[PDB]
């Protein structure tokens, strides 16, 4: 894993395909995405991140306002039993 | 486990593709295992964790490879609860993806089954000293499915953010290390 | 009994496995002739594990060309010490020096070494249970402690002693230890090993381990220009000629088994196979064939002859018959009955041709010696040789009895071959089984193999004194205890019939008495054990201690990294047992705190020191540590290469490969490259390398 | 190399239905025109070497190739 | 964390090719010319 | 000398195996398709202009 970024850059067939390393840029994009996800989303909010390959220009983040769909998404993500477990944890807190 | 000499057998990766099994995409996309592990660690510790982001390995790989792997489309849902963010796939878009999926030719299904069969042949269900011969040579007739899988719930750190990731581990190198489990992990892939 | 012709066969068939072993002369750096420090880099490739077979070192009759002749055992011990420093200096291991001593092996090996000791018969003082081995164990213990405490380079060396009390055949203990290490999932697959041995069979033993990074150190048999002239006139020469046995550094040879593995990969890839060809399984089958051609366990087959290239005959037979098989002859310690049945049937078809050819070869050889310088009359070339052979050997005229005896021969032989295969691949499966006949059957008798059944009885290792009296003949009663002497040589003993002064000699159509057939009655275990246990109660406390088997000993240096941890656990927390698994030294097993060991005591040399032999000072026990050692539990170990195995650099370059099909160099030892696989065809690495 | 063939023999997510659906590209006549230059606006006009020399253009002629897309279904472009 | 931020700032200022972490990239995307590379390589002053 | 040294090869199949053995490429192809690869090497890229 730690040798692959050096292995691709040091290949003899194409020494200079690009002057900018794609792997470090990928890691930076990953970190920027993580930071944006942490900063943008607030408490008790349900959001949607849809990537469209037709655009390939920016990432769009939307809010969910339909209570039924929001509850369905929550139930798909957070099962009921975990909800009561976190509820009793909150009561202890 | 995969010796060098096994390659020389010219083993075809299409034996048994007609009875391949596929799990439900919606069922596998749920964050149930991560929440179960979080409840267990919360009960053991008794204090709320400082982790912020909860996710799978594939979602974050899509989010990392997006600029240079821009040939696939996806939609994700994020739910905020107790100050923690849980992200997963979007159910209606996943159903639309399955709708697009049944139109895939049997060649693509054979390729996916070839990858899974390679994973079956290159792994063992037990440590090598504890495996028997029958468990080794019967991997050619072993049924392949996407349902049964092993995962690791791993805490990682990016800048000031602690991310708890559930990664599907194909296998380990030779054993399990209780000190640094990540150091012995190994996965498998297939390519033209 | 073993043949260096096998070494001759390998040399004349695979000559590239031979290296002449660079003799470790004192290194001349900047005019200083530094004696070779053990920490100095080895000019012969570094070695991780070094297993010593003391049967090849402390055994004077194996090398009677010179005159050791130690009147006192002190001279024997000091000479053995010096030989050990010489061999470890020229080998220079880095991790483990497994000092292995012969013990009590299973019953069939007991029959083999019983024949060996009967024909051999102080030279006979080397046998477990005797006071000579009792002093030998203590002397080796003290030598190991002294070397660990004194040599600065031995900080990371751990010496594992299996004294004569511990049961097991010499190389069998190494095999068991290797299997125990294999059973640990944390084992290093690239740990190179080496065994100092004289028997050629060790070659196949390496192939038994399925560890390509394995090598064997041997004496250079081809290069001794032995002389026995006066002791003073060797002063004439200094460089070209010296005393080849006392004043000249004896040359050695190294057999690298990875090159042999590449070979056997080459010539055993027969074309047109119904099943994929596996080099692992083919190597296992080749080792099986080598064992079938002759081994120390099974008797001599009357059709296969080692120096008649019967190994090549069976390789060719396998070459013809493998395309018609659906599977291999054997797999991971167990036999495939139909395949071996078909191969034996093919050899049965070839039996008449082979017998006729042997007849013309014998007549031509006799004609050759004519110009160059129990009544026999079997006439193997003439028909009906089997019936006449059975009449002569058994004196039974009943054809039904002969047929039943032959069927029992087939069943017992299959059981024994499976026993030997399991013994070399899975540890000892039975301590009591032995081959119940003096001869091997014909391949034509091997029919309906699937009907026969296989069974074994594990049992327990025999008592050292019982084994001694079962192996010591009447001419060497001095080592045998005086209490059991009346049970061995006295005519009034209930078991006197087991030891006749004169026994029939069976030449079996051989040429030299070295490979003759020592026809002797088989030992009846029941009455023998009853008789020995009748007088077992009259032994002294020292004799009873010398008649009690014990456990492994591990000796470790004070400066070693694992020493403080073992101290902190055993001598501080009071824990009776500890588990190793892998460590920095590669050892693994169960550690027991030794109460007999004194932490504040002083260990003294059990040998009267002689001047001019590098006097050994007494060293207190404070400067090292000793523990009781056990291995991991026995397990069913597969015969296949482990993951992460890095191959070496191929020695053959398109020449030997063509020749075999169509009728320093120290870089071929370690793991050349870092990938366990090799690039080929259309891989990323392959396409980058090719162009 | 006059033909480029892409084929789908059968079982293209079909209930055991066999239809050899092939798309073939066939190369035909080559047409060469007089050297014409296309303005940045979009208009095209005949070009002569003097104009190419003065305006740093390239004296070249467009080339047209007839690739015909043939549809083949029998079980066995201008 | 802010102290580590300042440490990374001075590290990228002094060293450009840092192993396992991204280099300081200019607004045009090119890496920031650290003083370590000013004396190493063809663009370095030592070669000339 | 060329006649006497070229004796271990007798018929066409063993010659094809011999030439395919040294034909670079990978290893483990074995005779059943190494002979085909050698035949391809003999047909094309070996004097392509004559036929």
């Amino acid at each position: 894993t730690n040798d692959i970024p050096l292995m691709v850059k040091n290949n003899p067939l194409n020494e200079q395909p690009k002057k900018e390393n794609c792997y470090m840029s990928s890691i930076n994009f990953y970190g920027a995405v993580v930071e944006w996800l942490n900063e943008s989303v607030k408490d008790d909010q349900v959001w949607k991140l849809s990537y469209a390959k037709r655009n390939r220009q920016y990432l769009v983040l939307k809010e969910v306002t339909d209570e039924n769909e929001k509850q369905q998404i929550v139930d798909s993500a957070i099962p009921a039993w975990f909800k009561e477990w976190r509820s009793e944890l909150r009561n202890s807190e | 486990y995969l010796p060098d000499g096994d390659i020389d057998n010219s083993i075809d990766l299409s034996v048994g593709s007609k009875h391949f099994l596929l799990g439900d995409s919606v069922e596998l996309s749920k964050l149930d295992p991560i929440l179960l592990a979080l409840k267990e660690i919360e009960k053991e510790s008794g204090a709320k964790t400082k982790d912020r982001i909860i996710t799978w390995r594939g979602i974050m790989r899509k989010l990392l490879t997006l600029p240079y792997d821009s040939e696939e489309d996806f939609v994700l849902d994020v739910v905020s609860f107790d100050g923690q963010l849980f992200i997963q796939f979007n159910v209606p878009y996943l159903k639309s993806k399955d709708v697009q999926k049944q139109g895939d030719t049997e060649f693509h299904k054979k390729l996916q089954f070839s990858g899974y069969k390679f994973e079956k042949m290159a792994t063992l269900p037990k440590p090598w000293p504890e495996c028997t011969r029958k468990e080794i040579d019967s991997r050619a007739k072993s049924k392949c499915n996407n349902i049964e899988q092993y995962g690791a719930i791993v805490r990682t750190g990016i800048s000031r953010i602690k991310i708890l990731i559930g990664g599907a581990v194909a296998c380990t190198a030779d054993y399990y290390d209780e000190n640094d489990p990540l150091s012995r992990y190994i996965e498998l892939k297939t390519t033209r | 009994m073993g043949v260096p012709a096998l070494f001759r066969w390998l040399s004349r068939k695979y000559p590239k496995i031979i290296s002449p072993v660079i003799q470790d002369e004192d290194v001349d750096i900047d005019g200083e002739s530094r004696p070779t420090r053990y920490e100095d880099p080895n000019p012969n490739g570094e070695l991780d594990n070094l297993y010593l077979d003391m049967n090849g070192i402390v055994h004077p009759c194996s090398h009677p060309e010179h005159k050791p002749v130690p009147e006192t055992e002190d001279e024997m011990m000091l000479d053995v010490f010096a030989y050990t420093e010489n061999v470890i200096m020229m080998a220079r291991p880095r991790k483990v020096i497994y000092i292995a001593v012969d013990g009590v092996a299973p019953r069939a090996k007991m029959n083999q070494q019983r024949s060996r000791r009967f024909r051999s018969a102080d030279s006979n003082a080397i046998t477990p249970g005797t006071p000579f081995m009792h002093r030998l164990a203590d002397s080796l213990r003290y030598w190991a402690a002294y070397k660990l405490t004194t040599d600065p380079g031995w900080s990371g060396i751990e010496v594992i002693i299996s004294d004569a009390s511990v049961p097991g055949q010499g190389q069998h203990k190494i095999m068991s230890y290797v299997r125990s290490l294999r059973s640990s999932p944390k084992h290093d697959p690239n740990t190179t090993h080496c065994i100092y041995g004289l028997n050629a069979n060790l070659i196949f033993l390496g192939l038994a381990t399925h560890e390509p990074h394995f090598k064997i150190l041997r004496e250079d048999v081809f290069a001794q220009d032995k002389k026995s002239y006066s002791l003073q006139d060797q002063l004439r020469m200094t460089d070209i000629e010296r005393q080849e046995l006392k004043d000249k550094k004896t040359p050695f040879l190294w057999l690298h088994l990875n090159i042999l593995r590449e070979y056997l990969q080459i010539e055993l890839n027969v074309p047109g196979l119904s099943f994929p060809f596996d080099l692992e399984k083919s190597i296992d089958d080749w080792v099986f064939i080598c064992f079938f051609c002759g081994n120390n366990f099974l008797p001599h087959l009357p059709s296969l002859d080692v120096r008649d290239n019967s190994i090549t005959t069976l390789v060719t037979i396998w070459k013809q018959i493998l395309p018609t098989m659906k599977g291999y002859l054997t797999t991971d310690g167990y036999l495939n009955l139909p395949a071996v049945e078909r191969l034996l049937a093919e050899l049965a078809k070839k039996e008449d041709y082979i017998f006729r050819k042997r007849y013309e070869d014998e007549k031509r050889s006799l004609e050759n010696q004519k110009r160059r310088k129990k009544n026999e009359e079997i006439r193997l070339w003439e028909p009906g040789y089997r019936k006449r052979y059975y009449e002569t050997k058994f004196h039974t005229k009943d054809p039904q009895k002969v047929k039943k005896i032959a069927r029992n021969m087939v069943q017992k032989y299959i059981e024994g071959v499976s026993w030997v295969l399991l013994y070399y691949y899975q540890g000892c499966p039975s301590w009591n089984w032995y081959y119940p006949y003096h001869y091997a059957p014909f391949a034509a008798d091997f029919v309906n193999l699937s009907e026969l059944k296989i069974e074994f009885v594990e049992g327990t290792p025999f008592r050292p004194y019982e084994q001694l009296m079962s192996v010591l003949p009447a001419a060497s009663s001095h080592n045998l205890p005086d209490v059991f002497r009346s049970l061995m040589s006295d005519a009034n003993s209930e078991i006197i019939d087991f030891y006749p002064e004169e026994f029939p000699l069976d030449m079996n159509g051989k040429k030299v008495i070295w490979q003759a057939i020592p026809l002797l009655p088989f030992i009846d275990e029941n009455r023998l054990l009853k008789a020995v246990q009748s007088k077992y109660d009259q032994l002294t406390e020292d004799e009873k201690f010398r008649n009690t088997n014990r456990s492994e000993i591990l000796v470790l240096g004070r400066s070693h990294s694992h020493y403080p941890t073992l101290v902190k656990e055993l001598y501080e927390e009071g824990k009776d047992s500890y588990e190793f698994q892998v460590d920095s030294s590669g050892v693994s097993g169960v550690a027991i705190k030794l109460q007999s060991f004194d932490r504040s005591g002083v260990l003294r040399l059990p040998v009267k020191q002689l001047e001019g032999y590098r006097h050994y000072p007494d060293i207190s026990n404070r400067d090292f540590l000793m523990v009781e050692f056990k291995q991991l539990p026995k397990s069913h170990a597969k015969s296949m290469i482990l993951s992460g195995l890095i191959p070496h650099l191929r020695r053959l370059t398109q020449e030997d490969k063509d020749s075999i099909l169509y009728g320093d160099f120290k870089q071929y030892i370690g793991p050349h490259g870092k990938s366990q696989y090799l690039p080929r065809q259309g891989g990323y690495k392959a396409f980058i390398q090719i162009h | 190399e006059p033909r480029l063939i892409l084929d789908q023999p059968a079982q293209h997510t079909n209930e055991k239905d066999n239809i050899n659906k092939r798309y073939e590209i066939r190369f035909g006549k080559i047409y060469l025109s007089r050297p014409t230059m296309t303005e940045a606006d979009g208009t095209t006009h005949a070009m002569f070497p003097q104009e190419a020399r003065l305006r740093n253009l390239t004296y070249s002629s467009p080339v047209y190739l007839d690739m015909e897309k043939s549809m083949f279904t029998s079980i066995d472009g201008n | 964390e802010v102290e580590q931020l300042l440490q990374f700032h001075v590290a990228t200022y002094m060293d450009n090719d840092i192993a396992g972490q991204p280099q300081a990239l200019q607004k045009s995307g090119r890496p920031v010319k650290a003083i370590r590379a000013r004396l190493k390589g063809k663009e370095g002053r030592l070669r000339g | 000398p060329c006649i006497e040294e070229g004796f271990v090869i007798q018929d066409k199949e063993v010659a094809l195996d011999f030439i395919g053995r040294r034909g670079s490429a990978a290893l483990g192809i074995r005779r059943e398709k190494r002979i085909q690869y050698a035949k391809d090497i003999l047909q094309k890229e070996l004097l392509p202009h004559i036929t």
